[PDB]
């Protein structure tokens, strides 16, 4: 993850981020980009939680770290638009 | 003398370097090790 070359050659995600913890910022160095920064460095570890798509009802899906946030339309909420 | 040298005779009587031939070994001095640094001399930074 690093070392005295691991942070100083060329940033590519397939090298750091990948095969260790993956602590912070080389999901950001690869892209330079804070706006997926932590709606994805989250899964690292315990795998992915949108991807069911728990929302139904044609909601959207937002990951947290611990927690999912369901966006459904006018009239329509839930914790999983349930 | 036969040191100096002429041209026109090919005045020169091969000659070889004494220490060569007989070494006197003594080391060197090496009491400061010497460092090269990165052309940007600080290598590595984060970002802050
Ligand atoms: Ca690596
Ligand atoms: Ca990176
Ligand atoms: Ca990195
Ligand atoms: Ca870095």
């Amino acid at each position: 993850a690093n070392s005295f070359l691991e942070e100083m050659k060329k940033g590519h995600l397939e090298r750091e981020c990948m095969e260790e913890t993956c602590s912070y910022e080389e999901a950001r160095e690869v892209f330079e980009d804070s706006d997926k920064t932590n709606e994805f460095w989250n899964k690292y570890k315990d795998g992915d939680q949108c991807e069911t798509s728990p929302c139904q009802n044609q909601g959207k899906c937002k990951d947290g770290l611990g927690e999912y946030t369901c966006t459904c339309l006018e009239g329509f909420e839930g914790k999983n638009c349930e | 003398d036969r040191t100096r040298y002429f041209s026109m005779w090919n005045q020169a009587v091969d000659s070889y370097d004494p220490d060569v031939r007989i070494i006197e070994n003594h080391g060197t001095e090496d009491e400061l090790p010497n460092y090269c640094f990165p052309l940007g001399g600080i290598g590595i930074t984060d970002t802050f």
